[PDB]
DNA sequence: GTTGCGGTTG
DNA sequence: CAACCGCAAC
């Protein structure tokens, strides 16, 4: 057929997973500009659950929404993943991506995204 | 691939691991919006279910845990000391096999824990 | 439920 | 400047 969907990917801190590129700065509770995806390099059975958690040295555990997804063809696509918790001025969250195989495989993505109440804003006066 | 080619070295050398290899402040991050009493229940229920979510507080590194190699007293230990549960959870973190070991006060819902290099698992990888 | 933008503040 | 708080307009 056509073939073409993972999008823009970056390495995670794990040698077994890549994930979508996230905006550097985004608004809290706001739908992301792309749909967050986790791509597995090594074989991973379909249906394996994948979750996202976030934290940093200021918010030890950020509140998220729709942070669970399932692997289908090596790709776990999140529908509407959102960051609700704030990360702190000049700071960004460290993500924890967990792929539930036995045992689970975990991949972090450091300084992945800064979440603020307003999100990116044009200077203003 | 699931692991990097030299697990032990990654674990003993990268700051990511080193910061987590000595015991430190951890804390249950589940159901953060519910009243504390519930969080206490939720915590234990799920523990008996061989799972839970905890963050290494100082760095904000979050992890979902699976306490299996129903859980065993070896992985979910309730006797050993009262008022708190002792947990063990193997996983592949950023390509290196490790075991997460820590304890949690069943009342405050916080505690101490650290990451331990799991050499047996590593060699089998 | 979403968004953009003014008032403020450190 | 870059946060936060608020909230009018849809």
């Amino acid at each position: 057929v056509l073939a073409d969907h993972p999008g823009e990917l970056v390495r995670t801190d794990s040698p077994n997973f890549l994930c979508s590129v996230l905006p550097t700065h985004w608004r809290c509770n706001k739908t992301l500009p792309i749909a967050f995806k986790v791509v597995a390099l090594g074989d991973v059975p379909d249906g394996t659950l994948v979750t996202v958690m976030a934290g940093n040295d200021e918010n030890y555990s950020a509140e998220l929404r729709n942070a669970t997804a399932a692997m289908k063809n090596q790709v776990a696509r999140f529908n509407d993943l959102r960051f609700v918790g704030r990360s702190g001025r000049g700071k960004s969250f460290t993500l924890t991506i967990t792929v539930f195989t036995n045992p689970p495989q975990v991949a972090t993505y450091h300084r992945a995204i800064k979440i603020t109440v307003d999100g990116p804003r044009e200077p203003r006066r | 691939p699931r692991v990097v080619p030299d697990q032990r070295s990654k674990f003993e050398n990268e700051e990511f691991f080193r910061k987590l290899s000595r015991e430190c402040e951890i804390k249950y991050t589940g159901f953060r919006d519910r009243p504390h009493e519930e969080r206490q229940a939720r915590f234990q229920n799920a523990c008996r279910d061989g799972r839970s979510e905890i963050a290494f507080v100082a760095t904000g590194t979050n992890l979902s845990l699976q306490f299996f190699p129903t859980p065993s007293r070896e992985y979910v230990d309730l006797e050993r000391e009262a008022g708190k549960v002792y947990l063990k959870a193997p996983m592949i973190l950023n390509g290196v096999c490790v075991i997460w070991k820590g304890w949690i006060d069943l009342q405050r819902l916080d505690g101490m824990g650290c990451l331990e290099f799991d050499e047996e698992r590593a060699q089998q990888e």
